[PDB]
RNA sequence: UCUGAGAGUUUGAUCCUGGCUCAGGAUUAACGCUGGCGGCAUGCCUAAUACAUGCAAGUCGAUCGAAAGUAGUAAUACUUUAGAGGCGAACGGGUGAGUAACACGUAUCCAAUCUACCUUAUAAUGGGGGAUAACUAGUUGAAAGACUAGCUAAUACCGCAUAAGAACUUUGGUUCGAAUCAAAGUUGAAAGGACCUGCAAGGGUUCGUUAUUUGAUGAGGGUGCGCCAUAUCAGCUAGUUGGUGGGGUAACGGCCUACCAAGGCAAUGACGUGUAGCUAUGCUGAGAAGUAGAAUAGCCACAAUGGGACUGAGACACGGCCCAUACUCCUACGGGAGGCAGCAGUAGGGAAUUUUUCACAAUGAGCGAAAGCUUGAUGGAGCAAUGCCGCGUGAACGAUGAAGGUCUUUAAGAUUGUAAAGUUCUUUUAUUUGGGAAGAAUGACUUUAGCAGGUAAUGGCUAGAGUUUGACUGUACCAUUUUGAAUAAGUGACGACUAACUAUGUGCCAGCAGUCGCGGUAAUACAUAGGUCGCAAGCGUUAUCCGGAUUU
């Protein structure tokens, strides 16, 4: 995360899970601003389509906002 | 706080070669007997170093011992042990509630405990008295009994009667209760209680008729009972004496042995009864900085103040700020301010000692003693504040190190480290004087006496690793010189480039009571006004030289007669060249002489040192007369040179069994006979 | 300091009014002679080109009371625009609150709309300022909701209004709007805003 | 040292024991192939390298390494 | 078009070759004087110098037997785990001693590699054995422990059935050291747990297992370029330069071994030496560049020191191990125990670089369907004028200019100074009262609607549910929220450069000093009083990087 104190930022990123953040990164994925709730972000999901292809799964609370992207829409029910 | 009504702290105050180890010790032990992990048997089972009685009784435990008593907790301290200098004792004092003043059985004499008795006498703080020894050759209860009124006339009222004579010691006949034999030589385990002897029933009646007389003077009721001789019942009587004791109407003497551990639960039962509470101790305010600066007290429920008097290092964790609050109650991870220094503590742990163990207690309330980690800028003699306020100080030191050593560095890198030695050993104690002579050159460190200079010598070389050679005090001397004579100064000569030449003529005249005086008799033009001035500069400069040791020359008048100013050649530093050249040589011609420093002593004594004085001066040196007759008193006053002060701080004490003092002041130069002119030269 | 002090004194060496001419004119007498316990006749034995422009910068700087450091930032935000800068740097030195509040007959003197904007009697925007230096842009409203009734200054001044295209007022409503950037003509041409500019590139 | 320590040595000691047994049979199994060739102890590897390249016990590359060398050279006899 | 300002300085004097000084910035900045505060960070660079204490990376009982305790008449349910079994531990954080070279960054090569936990993709998920863990009892001592004998569990360990598929072998079929297919030879596959359902049979969910194919990730290996100075450092080199076989690493490889030889590099500077973590980049200039590689971020090296191994996918492992070294601590003295370059804190040093502070509120990481646990990371908060930004200490009017003082040199005037007095007003901040956050638009949680192969049903999933999560925080700030000018300004220079001088003292002395230089008898150069001017809660001083200096 970056920003000022009383200032929080975060960047959404596809990133592993298990390996460390604020690194370098295949991919970054939207960003957010926690400190006042407004859900501003610039996802892409196409790429990010291809992480989850492969893996790739991103932070804890990321998978809230997969459900605002709707790809569990198109994710998970893609095989019948 | 809370319960103030309990947190009774007292001091060990313990006579010089009294037992202070073993009494010390003994005290310990008997406030160690809490049963919670074994620290009765714990503190049974010691058996320490015996080097000094002071030295050992200090560092058997920690200066804070705190410990508790069937309902109430007790901060029982010694800092001091010494010849009894001053600060220490009154700094405990101030920070105790009550004391313990320890006799001393060896002998009679007991020449300190009433020192540490007037001392205490002059807070108003309540005591008590416990002879030492009531095994000990030459300790007899009816010499103490006498003596304590003889030297003193305290209205001492001795309470419990002992069993034995030095060497059938076994027991006490308790005066508020039954007898209660002591069968133990030592570690005291069990009391037995027995009935009153009967041959001594009266021994208890005249006193018991006494006592309850003793207490007669608080209420009428108790006389009429006393008329109708009807009995008090002992609690009453037992409350009173609490009331005399705590008021300083009068105190209460008890008997026993340290060697043999006899009767000292008494003392604790006694203490805890009568000796007062924070609530029960008057008032000793202290004094802030504005010029009225105090009308308040302590008012010990949540004005944090408390008095910085102590401070050690624990190698893990730095500092320790030893700190007995005085009101108010107190966090950790608070910053504290000294208004002393305007400065920002913050209090990192505090922590509680009652032997030698850590007891971390995040909360301190007012009338407790404590210690801090952090605060890593406070020294002693300061008050601690939390609230932003100026502090208020209570501070009344008696210093008096009136023997001064020189001690010699080997190099000036050597000097340094000293001085980083000093600056260690001054936060703890700054009473000790330094000076670094511009003349003589030596450093000069103040010290009470033989005992004081030998432990600040081991904290420098063991506490502090700093390793300095040690010397003798250096303060020398004045020049002078004999009949007038007149000479002449004649300085041709160059070095650098050119010609260079003067030429003076001057009086070198003696003037006893005036300094460098300058006449003029150049009446033919032979020296222009401008050269008038700098000769007398080439005068006052010339004299800082004598032949013999080479102290300046004083007391001269000098009279400019005659001289020359010649052409470029001629300039105003050649003059004040031959002007010095006829200074040292008819200084040389003069026969130059020397003068000594002579302080004007002052010295009372009631009776016991005057032959002894007598002969001391007459046999080391000094100017006498007689007699003064004072009130009660003799007093001389001797004009001595300030060598013979060398040792006479001990030479007098030693004599006087350190009930001696004095005024040192400076009183004038004096002329140094032959004796003194042979002993200094090289 | 956030204030000169005296604001007379400030006129004395310069012999320039901050007002139109009222500062050290009508007092008492009119003063307008520099100061000095060791005043002598000087006529050209003091000024010159460095001199003349320490006087023009630090007249500019009186007139707005902008310090040192806060001089570099209005420094590099008229650099953060093109043109002229000289002249934009101008339009941009009446953005101040108080300076604005002062030419709006809202205030007497600037000093006194900087005090009143601290004291928080001004409302910016639905947005109080305490900091009287913030920047000015067009369309902007402003409240004297309660604290202006026991205010007799601002009414005073209300009174006493001042005439300006490049912004908007209703003085009867305590009404104040900024409506345009403005222009040279209506400000003092005494002051020569292009030396300094030379005169600021030392970082 | 912790107590997290202390309990994977308490496992991986014996663990390694195991392994230290299998790597040495397996050892004994190659030592009697070079004595003489033959298919039976061919086998024998064959199988010994199933049993310890299953767990972490034998890397694969290496069983396959060592497999095709002694098959290599035993297809000259 | 991005984009460029100098000044003084030798001498009778003039420039020139050419040095110097500062005017300007920056700084982990330090120091002095002082100093309310907001917001933004940062806050050992000295000694990888030595350290008390606590956390510092642990989790899972629905993996396992059993133990302890509650309830229950018992069975059993429940609470915790002494332990085993599974996984995390190698993440991460910190340091820069070492290392002057594949190390950074960069472009590509791995016809020569590997890469649990997570992607695709299928085959199934058995038959047993035999053991120990824990415990019990004994032996040695205060105890830690250690030793001895008996009993067993495990999705633990090891054989046994088949191996879908792969891999090896052989034959046929491919490609500019390659890759792909077919047949046959051989080998070795799992372990069960919980739940729903089912009288049962058995079926299902879910977890896990085995082998298989495929992502990604990370690591290793190949080079080119870029990555200090030193020739008052010219030979180095025998595993050294290559070849054959073998061992060997995840792969190639003298990496190593046996044999065979004697080359290989180096004047375009090896080697030796000292100086060094590297980069993106911080700052200085318009830039070529210099400055240093702050913090952060990526990469590499280290974990008291030298090796050595240990399992594990992954380490020679901050906080795993043995030896040896060096230290420290305890020992009731026989023996043991350990390593803050983790968080801090502590000792020394310096001019100096802070809290053993709080919650895991959020985020993250780990363990576990699940709930739940760890988390000195993390986020905060404390302190510091350390930098940055921002604000006050009043304001409207107000005098031939209050009083005093200063100069003028008794005289007026100016002067301090709209500063003052005076009237009036105000309150961000000082301070009472109530409001007052988002931060959690997440996460848990079961029933519903619906989806979904099954269906006997729980469960797999998406849309609403609240009991759910705040240290920060009744916080900032705000309704004259109580009153009230009340709660507050210094610093340097004043001969010139450089916008800033009068009075007094003073005598090359006292002293200033960035330079030119002043002061030896009334000094606008020193020291004080007053005054002037410039910046300001910062101003003065020092060091060091640069611009100026294009002065290699």
């Amino acid at each position: 995360r970056m920003g000022r104190v009383h200032y929080p930022t975060y960047r959404i990123v596809a990133v592993d899970s298990r390996v460390k953040r604020d690194g370098k990164y295949i991919a970054l994925i939207g960003h957010l601003n926690p400190a006042l709730k407004e859900n501003k972000c610039k996802i892409d999901e196409a790429v990010a389509l291809e992480w989850l292809n492969k893996g790739a799964k991103p932070t804890d609370t990321v998978r809230s906002l997969f459900s605002q992207t709707g790809l569990w829409k198109k994710f998970v029910e893609s095989k019948k | 706080t809370v319960d103030l009504i309990n947190f009774r702290n007292f001091g060990i105050m313990a006579h010089i070669d009294a037992g202070k180890t073993t009494t010390s010790e003994r005290i310990l032990f008997h406030s160690g007997r809490i049963h919670k992990i074994g620290e009765t048997h714990d503190g049974e089972s010691v058996m320490d170093w015996m080097e000094q009685e002071k030295e050992r009784g200090i560092t058997i435990t920690s200066a804070a011992t705190s410990v508790s008593w069937k309902n109430c907790s007790l901060n029982l301290i010694d800092t001091p042990g010494h010849v009894d200098f001053t600060v220490e004792v009154e700094r405990s004092l101030r920070v105790l509630d009550g004391a313990i003043a320890v006799l001393d059985a060896q002998m009679g004499v007991e020449p300190q405990t009433e020192t540490v008795w007037r001392q205490a006498s002059r807070y108003e703080v309540p005591r008590i008295i416990f002879v030492n020894k009531m095994d000990k050759t030459g300790a007899n209860f009816e010499r103490s009994v006498q003596s304590i009124q003889q030297r003193l006339g305290v209205k001492a009222v001795p309470i419990q009667l002992p069993i034995g004579a030095e060497n059938d010691f076994n027991g006490i006949i308790d005066l508020i209760e039954e007898k209660v034999y002591f069968f133990d030589g030592g570690k005291e385990e069990k009391a037995e209680e027995k009935p009153i002897p009967d041959q001594f029933k009266d021994q208890v009646k005249q006193m018991r008729a006494h006592l309850v007389e003793e207490v007669a003077n608080f209420d009428d009721q108790l006389m009429a009972d006393y008329l109708e001789g009807k009995e008090i019942s002992i609690a009453d009587i037992k409350r009173c004496i609490r009331k005399g004791v705590i008021g300083c109407q009068f105190f209460p003497v008890l008997c026993g042995s340290a060697f043999k551990n006899k009767g000292i639960k008494l003392l604790l039962d006694a203490v805890v009864d009568f000796l007062p509470s924070p609530v029960d101790v008057p008032q000793a305010k202290a004094y802030g900085e504005d010029g009225n600066e105090v009308l308040i007290s302590a008012s010990d429920d949540a004005p944090f103040v408390g008095l910085a008097f102590k401070v050690a290092t624990d190698p893990f964790v730095g500092r320790l700020t030893f700190v007995r609050v005085y009101s108010g109650v107190l966090k950790s991870g608070s910053y504290v301010k000294n208004v002393r220094k305007n400065k920002k503590e913050r209090v990192s742990r505090l922590v509680k000692m009652h032997a030698q163990n850590r007891n971390e207690i995040e909360e301190i309330r007012a009338g407790d003693i404590c210690a801090i980690i952090g605060l890593k800028d406070t020294t002693t003699g300061e008050t601690l504040v939390d609230d932003k306020i100026d502090v208020q100080l209570e501070a009344m030191q008696f210093a008096q190190p009136v023997i001064s050593l020189a001690v010699e560095p080997k190099t000036k890198a050597d000097q340094e480290k000293m001085s980083i030695a000093l600056s260690k050993l001054a936060e703890e104690d700054p009473t000790f004087k330094t000076f670094t002579d511009p003349e003589t050159g030596q450093t000069i460190i103040a010290g009470m006496g033989e005992l004081h200079l030998d432990i600040l010598v081991d904290r420098m070389r063991r506490e502090f690793k700093v390793e300095v050679n040690v010397g003798a005090p250096q303060v020398s001397f004045r020049e002078t010189f004999n009949k007038e004579s007149e000479v002449e100064g004649k300085y041709i000569k160059q070095s650098g480039g050119r010609g260079q030449y003067g030429h003076v003529k001057i009086r070198f005249e003696p003037n006893k009571d005036k300094g460098f005086e300058f006449v003029d008799k150049i009446v033919g033009g032979r020296i222009p006004r401008e050269y008038i001035k700098p000769v007398q500069a080439g005068l006052e400069n010339a004299m800082a030289s004598g032949p013999l040791a080479g102290y300046p020359m004083i007391d001269i008048k000098a009279t400019l007669f005659d001289g020359s100013f010649h052409e470029v050649d001629s300039s105003e530093m050649a003059f004040k060249i031959a002007a010095s050249l006829a200074l040292k040589e008819a200084g040389k011609v003069c026969s130059p002489v020397l003068l000594e420093p002579i302080m004007a002593i002052e010295v009372t004594v009631p009776e016991q040192y005057f032959g002894d004085t007598m002969g001391d001066i007459s046999s080391r040196r000094g100017l006498i007369e007689g007699t003064e007759q004072r009130d009660n008193v003799q007093v001389i006053k001797a004009k001595v040179p300030l060598k013979e002060m060398f040792g006479y701080a001990t030479d007098l004490r030693s004599f006087s069994q350190g009930r001696g003092n004095y005024v040192m002041q400076f009183s004038h130069y004096a002329e140094t006979p032959k004796s003194v002119v042979n002993e200094i030269i090289a | 300091m956030k204030y000169t002090g005296s604001i007379f004194k400030r006129s004395r060496r310069l012999g320039f009014s901050l007002l139109e001419n009222n500062k050290e004119f009508s007092k008492g007498k009119k003063r307008k002679t520099i100061p000095g316990q060791h005043g002598n006749r000087f006529r050209s034995s003091t000024m010159s080109g460095y001199a003349q422009q320490l006087q023009e910068k630090q007249r500019m700087q009186y007139m707005y009371g902008i310090t040192d450091k806060q001089f570099r930032r209005l420094f590099r935000l008229v650099l953060k625009q093109r043109g002229n800068l000289a002249v934009n740097l101008f339009r941009v030195l009446e953005s101040r609150l108080d300076n604005i509040v002062y030419r709006m007959g809202f205030a007497p003197t600037r000093r006194s709309a900087r005090q009143l904007v601290n004291h928080g009697h001004v409302l910016l925007n639905d947005r109080t300022v305490d900091t009287p230096s913030i920047i000015l842009n067009p369309g902007d409203k402003v409240r004297l909701k309660a604290k202006t009734i026991k205010i007799p200054i601002v009414k005073a001044a209300s009174e006493s209004g001042v005439v300006s295209p490049f912004v908007e007022t209703n003085n009867k409503t305590f009404e104040g709007t900024y409506v345009r950037f403005p222009e040279r003509s209506e400000l003092p041409a005494g002051i020569n805003e292009s030396y300094v500019v030379e005169w600021y590139k030392r970082l | 040292n912790i107590k997290s320590n202390e309990k994977r040595l308490r496992q991986n000691i014996k663990r390694n024991l195991n392994n230290k047994g299998q790597k040495t049979k397996l050892k004994t199994n190659v030592k009697n192939f070079h004595k003489e060739i033959n298919l039976d102890n061919l086998g024998n590897v064959y199988s010994q390298a199933d049993r310890l390249a299953r767990k972490g016990i034998i890397s694969t590359n290496r069983a396959r390494r060592l497999k095709s060398r002694n098959v290599a050279v035993l297809n000259k006899t």
